[PDB]
RNA sequence: GCCGACUAGGGAUCGGGUGGUGUUUUUUUA
């Protein structure tokens, strides 16, 4: 029974790890022993009768089942050997076993032939002839029909085929055609909806990205993995998604309406509820910062400024205000003269806003942030700004002042600052 | 006919209390807040005795045979 | 609830009335 | 019918409905 | 304080035409909902869509 | 005299069939009672049935197909050997092959074929066919 | 009050830290309610993820506390909801396998109540337990019995499936 | 399996079992997509499958109840319904690969027909001594009801010619339904 | 099922499924406690006890409400009954049939009455025996 | 008058309880 098989399967791998620690692994007899395994896997009489069993023998056939137990401990066996042992990993000792996967790659078993890309994917850089070398071009076309007859690409052979389609485009100078690729990708694509078990298609999907292939749906899935990002809960699929939306952000054709569009994203959803969402964003953003053209952080940088304060202000995560502050801290060196100019408008607004206890805490803040990112002196005015506005608050200090302790407390924190800055 | 697995929540209502499925009480608890001095009192819905309010002293209800009648100008809420 | 209190239920009642009968 | 003679408010059920206890998409 | 109050204080027109990227409609993705609600709102979409094939057949 | 909750929910079984009503409710439950009950189930001889929990004894509902001729609780509680097993059998079954003799065991409630299977002998229940 | 001196236990762990620390600023924002949240105290916390990929916070606590936190588990739930979006509170005591398996189930359910347990003994032989729970608070348990199977399965080791009866989900 | 068949004598045989199909649990109903090899499997769970795989290809499941039956439609063939045990019927679609509506009845549905001539109207077998006829599009509400039974009705045929239905019963007969008529013209 | 009669009767209270208390409750444990013993010590039974508590506080069950029997609770706190509440009610009512009966001594149907009941004492006082909750010596009048 | 561990019912009636309803009834004496 059925039961009993994943116990036979489990069984096989324990065994298998066996001879990975075992010392025959390191001979060339186990190719031979795994060349074994493949061949072989591939009236008046009754009428005087006395019949007492009223039970027909039910018919059977396990025959199959061995030959594909046999079979898959095999593949398995010498994939685990060619991946610890590099010399084994060669076109003339793995070059009999190739007749042995074309045969494996048309079972109906679809462990064995997941079995069976492994190995390929294992075997496409290595060099092979004419005749072994088309059982790589055949795979690529039979995963194409396990995707055709497969309903959902969330499956454990798509998923590998997937795999395999990423490593073939990758290594081999061989392509798919694009009305191929535009098929596969239109199926990935409400699978996607469940990102959890579609790691291996983001693999797939970081090869037409790395590679540059033009495809229309492409553009799709770079919208859906921008969602991802923000949304997903596990941390390996938003760094997954987070970089191929990034390269296709920055080596794909777009619109300059588009660009704009896909920078009103970042900014919005840097005011996502969830906490993880805001710090997904933190990376691309920091991405943005570290590497860019000086033109395209001037046409935004006041954007990315004032967005980033306000979760450096009001922000229900302290690491979410942390990490801002750190962007904004690496940013301010980096803005030009006069992009840097806007952000001295905006610390001088609000330390010039004294009515609004609220505008105050962020002058003094930003102007801590200002500090050690562009350094004093730089713009005597705010530094006059926060001097003065410093004094206003410490002077208030007794039982009758209104200063709320917060205010008492950041005029201590930006005061602080500036002594380490200057021994004025 | 009748599915006795699933059985019409009306046709249960209808039904007697102990012979069901999952026999459990029809009765119920009441707040009745008193007249005089508008304070709340929990009564149960059969009620075999004549609740009085603490406070006031004065009779909320009255008992009977089944469900026991409340006072005239004693208002009641479900609870 | 007075007429419907008895005098002598409870170990502790007839230890009362075994109190007074002594 | 009895019932209705002085009951004021039952709906007429209509049989081809009464088999029905509930639908998941209400339209 | 809101992101767009910082951005009024400024009273420029100039500082508030560079930040391009803050004005205009909230992009932020709404919290995902159960997946049976997301499911069952799904299977509603499917039977719309199935309810408009079969009524090709209806002529 | 009032009689034991397995002969109830046998008699209630077997007047169910007869009377060819296709669902049948037994109360009270019991561990006896249900695990024989699966027994019949795995002969076929009784479809679904579920188990309602009342915080109390507890109640089952059973479907009927119909197959069942006739379903007992033997008595008085006498040891039944393996080797022996075959000739009670034939003394409580109406032939050879057909029916299915209950007995409780050291390893559980089982009809006589997994009981001489196992090898393991104990008090005999009751009989289906 | 600290953090810690919520946490029963000696060495806290980050996440009953954050917990702790937002159970003391609701002490502190509350009025009078403090007077009820300073005696309580829990002992731990455990998250775990859930099929539809969020999580859910099961905070082991003291059955006598227990009743208190019940007392106010209502509004400490959505506060701590507030706080930590995307998890699921709840307050579960430590604790004869049935009772406690089904005092935990109880634990659960709450605020709701379980209106009866059902399980059926199907024709292979699989074994389907189902839970019929009322409809009090429907709307708020359709969003969350997902969290309920992947509690009861991951602490007691249980399939187990709630269903709300009077309504077609 | 595999028949030898006297249809042709165009040749002059591997009679017998072909392939075997192993699953968790135990299965209640079969029924085989027309157009195409796939044919789904109803027991705990509603499966779809594939001739040349082993494994079940796509598991379908509304809910943790069980399917006691299954028909492909006839007309629209990527279009499946189910019975389960809660007394319910379920409707999906192979093109979505998801369920697509239920409906709880207040009774068991044993057998379920669709109609040959109507790719959008089918007729339930049901435990009330009764046939329910429905359209697909609006199941709120059933095009007929047949009644003339006395036990639960145990299976349900549409003639190919589509206007006639014929109702198998625990009663110990046979009955014949005109589609537009809710009253048997004839018993066996 | 009734003994000494041909009725019938199935009339009974019927517990709620859940046993936890409801939710609509809102008064403390202990407080029943005290309350419960102030009529206890009034003189009211486990079983009048129950009905005021239910009926004018919102009691719905001791054990739910609290954890514990009455019984227990008032065991707890120093009381008890001397005979368990249904033994001792017998005993009044085969007191009272007595104390009717000598003054009429033509009550042929009143000393049935009393023979019926006077065995229902001697089952109840027989098991109340084995329980060891009655020490053996105890005799019926 | 077959009998029993035994199904689903029909009308009428006695006592109690629940719900509805509109005629008798009736009014802060009860």
């Amino acid at each position: 029974n059925l039961r009993n098989q994943n116990k036979l399967s489990e069984l096989l791998r324990r065994y298998l790890l066996g001879l990975n620690h075992n010392s025959d692994s390191e001979s060339e007899s186990i190719l031979k022993f795994c060349h074994q395994l493949f061949q072989e896997s591939e009236e008046k009489e009754d009428f005087f009768l006395v019949n007492l069993e009223s039970k027909s023998y039910t018919i059977n056939s396990n025959s199959l089942l061995l030959n594909s137990t046999l079979q898959k401990f095999a593949l398995d066996l010498l994939r685990n050997v060619i991946t610890r042992h590099r010399s084994f990993l060669t076109v003339s000792h793995l070059e009999g076993f190739i007749p042995f996967l074309r045969d494996s790659l048309l079972s109906e078993n679809e462990g064995v032939v997941i079995s069976t890309l492994r190995i390929l994917i294992t075997l496409i850089r290595l060099d092979f002839s004419d005749e072994s070398s088309e059982i790589f071009k055949n795979c690529a076309r039979k995963v194409l029909n396990i995707i055709k007859v497969s309903p959902s690409t969330s499956s454990e052979l798509c998923q590998m085929g997937l795999k395999f389609l990423s490593a073939f485009i990758r290594h081999t100078d061989s392509t798919l055609k694009d009305t191929a690729l535009s098929y596969v990708l239109g199926r990935v694509l409400p699978d996607l909806n469940e990102p959890s078990r579609q790691g291996l298609a983001f693999n797939f999907l970081k090869a037409l990205v790395s590679k540059h292939i033009m495809l229309p749906e492409l553009y799709d899935i770079a919208d859906t993995t921008r969602e991802i990002m923000v949304t997903n809960h596990s941390k390996e699929i938003r760094d997954v998604s987070r970089s191929v939306y990034y390269q296709f952000l920055m080596e794909y054709d777009q619109s300059k309406g588009r660009l704009e569009k896909q920078f009103k994203f970042m900014v919005d959803n840097l005011q996502y509820p969830t906490e993880s969402g805001r710090q997904s964003v933190m990376e691309l953003i920091n991405l943005i910062i570290t590497k860019a053209n000086p033109a395209l952080l001037s046409k935004l940088s006041s954007s990315f400024f004032l967005a980033l304060v306000n979760v450096s202000f009001n922000d229900d995560a302290p690491r979410c205000r942390e990490m801002a502050s750190v962007l904004i801290s690496t940013m301010l060196p980096k803005l030009e003269n006069k992009d840097l100019e806007i952000v001295e408008k905006y610390i001088a607004a609000w330390l010039k806003q004294v009515d609004n206890a609220s505008f105050l805490n962020l002058g003094l803040r930003t102007y801590k942030v200002y500090l050690k990112s562009i350094g004093f002196e730089h713009t005597i005015e705010l530094d006059e700004l926060a001097i003065k506005r410093i004094r206003y608050i410490l002077s208030d200090t007794s039982v009758g002042s209104e200063h709320q302790w917060d205010l008492v407390y950041s005029a201590l924190n930006t005061f602080s600052s500036y002594m380490e800055a200057t021994e004025s | 006919v009748q599915d006795l697995l699933h059985p019409t929540a009306a046709s249960e209502a209808r039904k007697h209390k102990l012979k069901t499925l999952v026999q459990g009480p029809r009765s119920y608890f009441l707040d009745v807040k008193c007249p005089g001095c508008l304070n709340i009192t929990t009564v149960f819905s059969h009620a075999q005795t004549a609740v009085t309010c603490e406070s006031c002293s004065t009779i909320l209800c009255t008992p009977t045979g089944g469900k026991a009648k409340l006072s005239e100008g004693t208002s009641f809420r479900r609870k | 609830i007075d007429k419907k209190a008895k005098k002598d239920f409870y170990r502790f009642q007839v230890r009362e009335r075994k109190k007074q009968e002594i | 019918a009895n019932e209705r003679r002085t009951r004021k408010d039952m709906p007429y059920i209509s049989e081809r409905k009464k088999q029905i206890v509930g639908t998941v998409h209400k339209y | 304080l809101s992101l767009t109050d910082m951005m009024n204080v400024i009273d420029d027109r100039q500082v508030i035409e560079n930040a391009n990227l803050l004005k205009g409609k909230s992009s932020t993705y709404e919290v995902p909902l159960p997946q049976r609600i997301q499911q069952r709102h799904d299977r509603k979409a499917a039977y719309e869509i199935s309810r408009q094939e079969v009524s090709k057949w209806n002529d | 005299t009032r009689s034991s909750v397995l002969a109830d929910a046998l008699n209630a079984i077997n007047n169910a069939e007869k009377t060819g009503k296709r669902q049948v409710l037994i109360r009270p439950s019991s561990k006896v009672i249900i695990k024989f009950l699966q027994v019949m189930q795995k002969h076929g001889y009784i479809g679904e049935f579920e188990y309602i929990d009342d915080h109390r004894s507890g109640k089952i509902v059973v479907q009927l197909n119909g197959r069942l001729n006739k379903c007992g609780v033997i008595s008085p509680r006498f040891n039944v050997k393996i080797g022996d097993i075959e000739k009670w059998t034939a003394n409580l079954l109406p032939a050879r092959q057909f029916g299915y003799v209950i007995l409780t065991t050291s390893a559980g409630i089982m009809d006589h074929e997994e009981a001489r299977r196992k090898h393991v002998s104990g008090k005999i229940l009751g009989f289906v066919y | 009050s600290a953090p810690q001196a919520k946490i029963l236990s000696q060495a806290p762990t980050e996440l009953e830290l954050q917990v702790a620390q937002a159970f003391v600023e609701l002490e502190n924002s509350s009025p009078e309610l403090k007077a009820e949240l300073r005696p309580l105290q829990f002992k731990s916390i455990r998250e775990i993820d859930v099929a539809g990929g969020k999580k859910a916070l099961a905070i082991f606590v003291p059955v006598p506390s227990l009743a208190g936190f019940h007392k106010v588990q209502t509004k400490l739930t959505r506060e701590l909801e507030k706080k930590f979006q995307d998890r699921h509170v709840i307050f579960l005591a430590e604790r004869t396998l049935t009772a406690v398996h089904d005092k935990i189930l109880e634990d659960l359910v709450f605020p709701t109540e379980i209106v009866g347990k059902r399980v059926r003994y199907l024709v292979g032989g699989n074994k389907i337990q189902k839970v019929l729970l009322d409809s009090k608070d429907v709307q708020q348990i359709d969003y969350k019995l997902e969290s309920f199977q992947a509690v009861y399965n991951k602490l007691t080791g249980k399939q187990i499936v709630f269903e709300i009866p009077s309504e077609t989900h | 399996w595999s028949i030898n068949v006297d249809d042709y004598s165009n040749k002059n045989n591997e009679e017998g079992l072909i392939r075997t199909f192993d699953g968790e649990s135990a299965f209640q109903g079969i029924d085989s997509h027309r157009e195409n090899s796939t044919f789904a499997t109803g027991g705990a769970k509603i499966h779809l499958w594939d001739v040349n795989r082993l494994k079940p290809v796509s598991d379908l499941s509304w809910g943790a109840d069980n399917i006691t039956s299954l028909k492909f439609n006839q007309n629209e063939t990527d279009i499946l319904a189910s019975t389960g045990s809660d007394n319910s019927i379920v409707l999906y679609d192979l093109r979505t690969n998801s369920p697509t509506q239920k409906i709880v009845q207040t009774m068991r549905t044993n057998a379920i027909c669709w109609n040959p001539m109507e790719a959008f109207n089918f007729v339930t077998a049901n435990e009330d001594h009764n046939a329910y006829y429905y359209d697909m599009r609006n199941l709120s509400r059933s095009l007929n009801v047949f009644k003339d039974h006395v036990s639960a009705v145990m299976d349900v045929d549409f003639s190919p010619t589509g206007d006639e239905i014929v109702t198998g019963s625990y009663d110990k007969s046979i009955r014949i339904y005109k589609t537009n008529h809710g009253h048997s013209r004839e018993i066996y | 099922g009734r003994m000494h009669s041909a009725g019938k009767g199935i009339s009974s209270s019927a517990i709620p499924y859940s046993r936890n208390a409801p939710a609509w409750f809102k008064l403390s444990s202990e407080s029943v406690i005290e309350q419960i013993v102030k009529y206890a010590r009034k003189g009211l039974t486990p079983s009048q006890i129950g009905v005021l508590l239910r009926d004018a506080h919102g009691v719905t069950q001791a054990r739910v409400i609290t954890g514990n029997k009455i019984m227990r609770i008032l065991k707890s706190n120093g009381l008890a009954p001397e005979i368990p509440e249904d033994l001792y009610y017998l005993i009044k009512k085969a007191v009272s049939v007595r104390k009717h009966l000598e003054r009429n001594r033509k009550d042929k149907d009143a000393k049935f009455r009393l023979i019926l009941i006077e065995s229902r004492i001697h089952r109840l006082a027989r098991y109340y025996r084995t329980v060891a909750v009655l020490p053996p010596n105890w005799k019926y009048e």
